[PDB]
C-alpha cells in the first residue's frame, strides 16, 4: 500500500525535467487511486493565468484554491463570483498589499522580468505563507530556460521578547539549453529543495516582511551559487574524463613506476613515522 | 485503462530510459503493470531497441575480447555478427544469454579496408581514452560499400550516486571521384546527489579529404576525426568556462548592478525633477 | 645532494638534499639604482635603489629578474657550480602550463642542469607532514588555496584561490596603527611593523566577546621596544589584525573567509573519500604561524559539518619550511633516479621536450 506510492516517486526523479508535465499526465493514466495525493507530494511547473480587471497575469497554485476556484493576490474574486468565503484576515491585508509591491521590485532588481506572487494563511498560532517566482525565457535571446521556484513559511509563536523563528522551505526548478553552432545542442537541467531555521528580533524600522525579504534573498542567491558551482561544476569533470584532451600514451609508461612509487613511500612513512 | 495504451506507455517511458540502469526502472514498471505475460512480448521490442541505441558492451564466452552492439551494424535478426573472429552469436535482450557457436562467411570484397580501419581506430582509441571500446563494420549498401566506425564509453559508479556515457558514430564512402565523411557524436551524463542534474548533448558534422590509397587511407579519416573531436572540446569547455556571464544571467543574475545585497528597509520606505536643468546649462 | 630550491614571493629558499634545515632563506627582491643588487644589499641602500618584486602573487611577471634571482642563488649562496647535480624546482598550482617550461628553457640555455622534476608546491607539503591523502593550505606571502590531495595526484577541478595573504594583513595593521596616534608612513618602515605582527598578534575564539574584554578591561596590553629606544603600548589590534582571514570584509574583498573554502573545497569531491579527507587537514605556509590558529578551525568547522563523524585538524611545529624539507625527503629516495626530466631528453629530442614531457 506504500511501496507503490514511492516507487512512483523513483520514476518522477528519474525521468527528465523538459516534458515531465506530460509525465504527470501519464501518471494519472497509470493508478487513479493514488493520483489526488501524489500532486501534494511532487512539485510541478506552475500555471499563469490572467486578471480581467487589472490587465495584468499572476500565478496558479495548490494552496489558494478551494473547491476548483480560485483567488487573484492583487483582486479578490473567485470564478464562482461570492459563492465562498474569500481573503481573511484583513489585518492582514495591508500586509499583502505592500508584499505583492514589495516582491515586484525585487524582481526588477534581480530578474529584469518575471512574474510574483505571494499568498499568506491563517493558523492557531501565528500565520503561514506560500511564494511564487518565475521567470521565462526571452523571444528575442537564442537561449531558451525557464527558471522556477517555490517558497514556503512558518512563524512560531512568541509570548514575549519579540523573537520570531522563521522557517523557510525552498524549492527551485532549472531549465537550459543552447545550440551554439560549434557544440551542437546542449541541455541541462536542475531540481533542488532545502530548508533552514532563524530567530530574529521584530522592530518597528524592520517588520516581519522585511526578515522575509532577507530570508528569500539569501536563500536564493546561495541556491543559485550551490547549484552552479558544486552540482553542474562536476559534469565538466565527467565530461573530461571520459577523454582526455591531449594524447597520453606517456603518464601509462610511468604508471608503474608510480605505483612502485606509493609502495615504497607507504612502507618508508612508517619506517620513520617522525 | 486500456490494455495497449499501457503497454506503449511502458514503451515509451523505457524508451527515454535514464542514463544507463536498466533493472531498477525494469522491477518498477514491472511493478506498476499487472499482466507480465503480455510484458514479456509487448515490451520485447521495446527492451530491444534500447539495446541498440545505447550501444551497450557484452562480453563473450572467454575469446579475450569484448563487442558492442549497433543498430546500423549488427546483422538484424535474433543472431547478431561480429567484426572479428568470423563468429556469429545470439545475445540475449535481457538475461545477457550467450550462445550460438555458428561461424559466417564474410564478402572479402575489401577485408583490407575494415582490416586497416579496425589497426588505425584502435591506435587512436586506446591511448586517447581512458577507458572505452569501439568497432568496425563494413556493409554493401545500395552497391556501395560503407565503413561504419562506432565509439562508446562508460563509468558506471552507483555508490558516488552519478553516471556517464559518450557515443559516437562515422561513416565512410568508397568513392575514388571524391570520398565524404558523415560523424554524429553525443553525451549523456546525469548526477543525483541529494537533487536531480541531466546533461544530454548531440552534434552532427559533415566533412570530407581528398582520396587516397591503401597505404595513406587509414590516416586521412583519422585526423580528420581527431581534429573534430579536439575542436568540439575546446568549444564546450569555452562555452562553459564562461557560464555564469553569458547564458545564465538571462535566467537570473548573481549580484544585482549595484553589487551589494538590497537594502529593504529603504525599498519598505523631486530632485530628478530640478537637476535636468543643471544637466542641461553645464554640458 | 640534490639541491631543493623552493621559489616564493616573500622569501626564497635554497639547499641540500642531506640536511633538514634550508641552508639559504633571503629575501626575493631585486634593486635597481651596480645593477646586481639583490636581497640583504639591495635592502641595506634603500636610500638610492628602487626596489621591486619578480615574483607577483606566485606566477612570474618579469624574467630577467627572477633570472638574476637565480644567478645569484647559485653563485653566492651555495658557492657550487650549477651543472654539479640534478636541480628540484617547485611553481604554485593553476599556473599557465607555458610557464613551466619557459624556465626550463631559461634554465637549460645558461646553467645545462643534468636533470628536472619541477613539480607543484602543496604535492609534498603532504608527504613531510607524513601522509599520502589530504587537503592542503598554502597560506604563504601572495596567494592563499586550499588543494586537495589523493594518493599523490593534484586533482585540477577541486582547487580554490584567494588573494589575502601577508602584505595585505600588514597594510591593514598599519592602518589600524595609524588611527591610535603612532604613525608609520613609507615604505622604509614596513619591517618594523612587520615585527609587531611575528609575535603581537594572536587569534580569539569570540571575536565579540574578546573585544568586549579587550575595551573594558585594559589587560590585553603590551610593551614594545623599537630600535630607537621608543616604547610602544599596544592594546586592541593584537587580534583585529589576523581575523581578516575569516572576515575578509575588513579589508574590502568579498571572498569567503579561510574557513568556508575548506568546506567548499570538499564538497567539490567524491563520497567516498570524504571519511578519509576530514580526517587530515594539513597546514602550512608561513603565514599560519599565530598561536590558537588550530582552534578557530577546529570549533568553526565543527559547526558547519555533519555531526555524525570526527574531524581532526593537525600541524607540525615546522611549518614555516615544510615545503623545503618535502623536497629534500623526495629527491633523495631510492627509486628516484629513474623518471626525472633528464638531460639525455633533451639532447636527443633537441626543443620538442617543451610539449612532450608534461607530466
Ligand atoms: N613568525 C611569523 N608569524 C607570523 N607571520 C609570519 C612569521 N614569519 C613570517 N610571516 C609572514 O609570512 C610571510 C612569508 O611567507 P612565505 O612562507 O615566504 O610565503 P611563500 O613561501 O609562499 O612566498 C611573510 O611576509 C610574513 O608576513
Ligand atoms: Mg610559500
Amino acid at each position: 500500500s506504500d511501496q507503490q506510492l514511492d516507487c512512483a516517486l523513483d520514476l518522477m526523479r528519474r525521468l527528465p525535467p523538459q516534458q515531465i508535465e506530460k509525465n504527470l499526465s501519464d501518471l494519472i493514466d497509470l493508478v487513479p487511486s493514488l493520483c489526488e495525493d501524489l500532486l501534494s507530494s511532487v512539485d510541478q511547473p506552475l500555471k499563469i493565468a490572467r486578471d480581467k480587471v487589472v490587465g495584468k497575469d499572476y500565478l496558479l497554485c495548490d494552496y489558494n484554491r478551494d473547491g476548483d476556484s480560485y483567488r487573484s493576490p492583487w483582486s479578490n474574486k473567485y470564478d464562482p463570483p461570492l459563492e465562498d468565503g474569500a481573503m481573511p484576515s484583513a489585518r492582514l491585508r495591508k500586509l499583502e498589499v505592500e508584499a505583492n509591491n514589495a516582491f515586484d521590485q525585487y524582481r526588477d532588481l534581480y530578474f529584469e522580468g518575471g512574474v510574483s506572487s505571494v499568498y499568506l494563511w491563517d493558523l492557531d498560532h501565528g500565520f503561514a505563507g506560500v511564494i511564487l517566482i518565475k521567470k521565462a525565457g526571452d523571444g528575442s535571446k537564442k537561449i531558451k530556460g525557464c527558471w522556477d521556484s517555490i517558497h514556503v513559511v512558518e512563524v512560531q509563536e512568541k509570548s514575549s521578547g519579540r523573537t520570531a523563528h522563521y522557517k523557510l522551505t525552498s524549492t527551485v526548478m532549472l531549465w537550459l539549453q543552447t545550440n551554439k553552432s560549434g557544440s551542437g545542442t546542449m541541455n541541462l537541467g536542475g531540481s533542488l529543495t532545502r530548508q533552514m531555521e532563524k530567530d530574529e528580533t521584530v522592530s518597528d524600522c524592520s517588520p516581519h516582511i522585511a526578515n522575509i525579504g532577507r530570508l528569500v534573498e539569501d536563500m536564493e542567491n546561495k541556491i543559485r551559487s550551490t547549484l552552479n558551482e558544486i552540482y553542474f561544476g562536476k559534469t565538466k569533470d565527467i565530461v573530461n574524463g571520459l577523454r582526455s584532451i591531449d594524447a597520453i600514451p606517456d603518464n601509462q609508461k610511468f604508471k608503474q613506476l608510480q605505483r612502485e612509487l606509493s609502495q615504497v613511500l607507504t612502507q618508508r612513512q612508517i619506517g620513520i613515522q617522525l | 485503462v486500456s490494455d495497449e495504451e499501457k503497454v506503449r506507455i511502458a514503451a515509451k517511458f523505457i524508451t527515454h530510459a535514464p542514463p544507463g540502469e536498466f533493472n531498477e526502472v525494469f522491477n518498477d514498471v514491472r511493478l506498476l503493470l499487472n499482466n507480465d505475460n503480455l510484458l514479456r512480448e509487448g515490451a520485447a521490442h521495446a527492451f530491444a531497441q534500447y539495446n541498440m541505441d545505447q550501444f551497450t558492451p557484452v562480453k563473450i564466452e572467454g575469446y579475450e575480447d569484448q563487442v558492442l552492439i549497433t543498430e546500423h551494424g549488427d546483422l538484424g535478426n535474433s543472431r547478431f555478427l561480429d567484426p572479428r573472429n568470423k563468429i556469429s552469436f545470439k545475445f540475449d535482450h535481457l538475461r545477457k544469454e550467450a550462445s550460438d557457436p555458428q561461424p559466417e562467411e564474410a564478402d572479402g570484397g575489401l577485408k583490407s579496408w575494415r582490416e586497416s580501419c579496425d589497426s588505425a581506430l584502435r591506435a587512436y582509441v586506446k591511448d586517447h581514452y581512458s577507458n572505452g571500446f569501439c568497432t568496425v563494420y563494413a556493409k554493401t549498401i545500395d552497391g556501395q560499400q560503407t565503413i561504419i566506425a562506432c565509439i562508446e564509453s562508460h563509468q558506471f559508479q552507483p555508490k558516488n550516486f552519478w553516471n556517464g556515457r559518450w557515443r559516437s558514430e562515422w561513416k565512410f564512402t568508397i568513392t575514388p571521384p571524391t570520398a565524404q565523411v558523415v560523424g554524429v557524436l553525443k553525451i549523456q551524463v546525469h548526477y543525483y546527489e541529494d537533487g536531480n542534474v541531466q546533461l544530454v548533448s548531440h552534434k552532427d558534422v559533415q566533412d570530407s579529404l581528398t582520396v587516397s590509397n591503401e597505404a595513406q587511407t587509414a590516416k586521412e579519416f583519422i585526423k580528420i576525426i581527431e581534429n573534430a573531436e579536439n575542436e568540439y572540446q575546446t568549444a564546450i569547455s569555452e562555452n562553459y568556462q564562461t557560464m555564469s556571464d553569458t547564458t545564465f544571467k538571462a535566467l537570473r543574475r548573481q549580484l544585482p548592478v549595484t553589487r551589494t545585497k538590497i537594502d529593504w528597509n529603504k525599498i519598505l520606505s523631486a530632485l530628478m525633477e530640478v537637476m535636468q536643468k543643471r544637466s542641461k546649462a553645464i554640458h | 645532494t640534490a639541491l631543493v630550491c623552493d621559489n616564493g614571493s616573500g622569501l626564497v629558499k635554497a639547499g641540500f638534499a642531506g640536511d633538514d634545515a634550508p641552508r639559504a632563506v633571503f629575501p626575493s627582491i631585486v634593486g635597481r639604482p651596480k645593477d646586481s643588487y639583490v636581497g640583504d644589499e639591495a635592502q641595506s641602500k634603500r636610500g638610492i635603489l628602487t626596489l621591486k618584486y619578480p615574483i607577483e602573487h606566485g606566477i612570474i611577471t618579469n624574467w630577467d629578474d627572477m633570472e638574476k634571482i637565480w644567478h645569484h642563488t647559485f653563485y653566492n649562496e651555495l658557492r657550487v657550480a650549477p651543472e654539479e647535480h640534478p636541480t628540484l624546482l617547485t611553481e604554485a598550482p593553476l599556473n599557465p602550463k607555458a610557464n613551466r617550461e619557459k624556465m626550463t628553457q631559461i634554465m637549460f640555455e645558461t646553467f645545462n642542469v643534468p636533470a628536472m622534476y619541477v613539480a607543484i608546491q602543496a604535492v609534498l607539503s603532504l608527504y613531510a607532514s607524513g601522509r599520502t591523502t589530504g587537503i592542503v593550505l598554502d597560506s604563504g606571502d601572495g596567494v592563499t588555496h586550499n588543494v586537495p590531495i589523493y594518493e599523490g595526484y593534484a586533482l585540477p577541478h577541486a582547487i580554490m584561490r584567494l588573494d589575502l595573504a601577508g602584505r595585505d594583513l600588514t597594510d591593514y595593521l598599519m592602518k589600524i596603527l595609524t588611527e591610535r596616534g603612532y604613525s608609520f608612513v613609507t615604505t622604509a618602515e614596513r619591517e618594523i611593523v612587520r615585527d609587531i605582527k611575528e609575535k603581537l598578534c594572536y587569534v580569539a575564539l569570540d571575536f565579540e566577546n574578546e573585544m568586549a574584554t579587550a575595551a573594558s578591561s585594559s589587560s590585553l596590553e603590551k610593551s614594545y621596544e623599537l630600535p630607537d629606544g621608543q616604547v610602544i603600548t599596544i592594546g586592541n589590534e593584537r587580534f583585529r589584525c589576523p581575523e581578516t582571514l575569516f572576515q575578509p570584509s575588513f579589508i574590502g574583498m568579498e571572498s569567503a573567509g579561510i574557513h568556508e573554502t575548506t568546506y567548499n573545497s570538499i564538497m567539490k569531491c567524491d563520497i567516498d573519500i570524504r571519511k578519509d579527507l576530514y580526517a587530515n587537514n594539513v597546514m602550512s605556509g608561513g603565514t599560519t604561524m599565530y598561536p590558537g590558529i588550530a582552534d578557530r578551525m577546529q570549533k568553526e568547522i565543527t559547526a558547519l559539518a555533519p555531526s555524525t563523524m570526527k574531524i581532526k585538524i593537525i600541524a607540525p611545529p615546522e611549518r614555516k619550511y615544510s615545503v623545503w624539507i618535502g623536497g629534500s625527503i623526495l629527491a633523495s629516495l631510492s627509486t628516484f633516479q629513474q623518471m626525472w626530466i633528464t638531460k639525455q631528453e633533451y639532447d636527443e629530442a633537441g626543443p620538442s621536450i617543451v610539449h612532450r614531457k608534461c607530466f
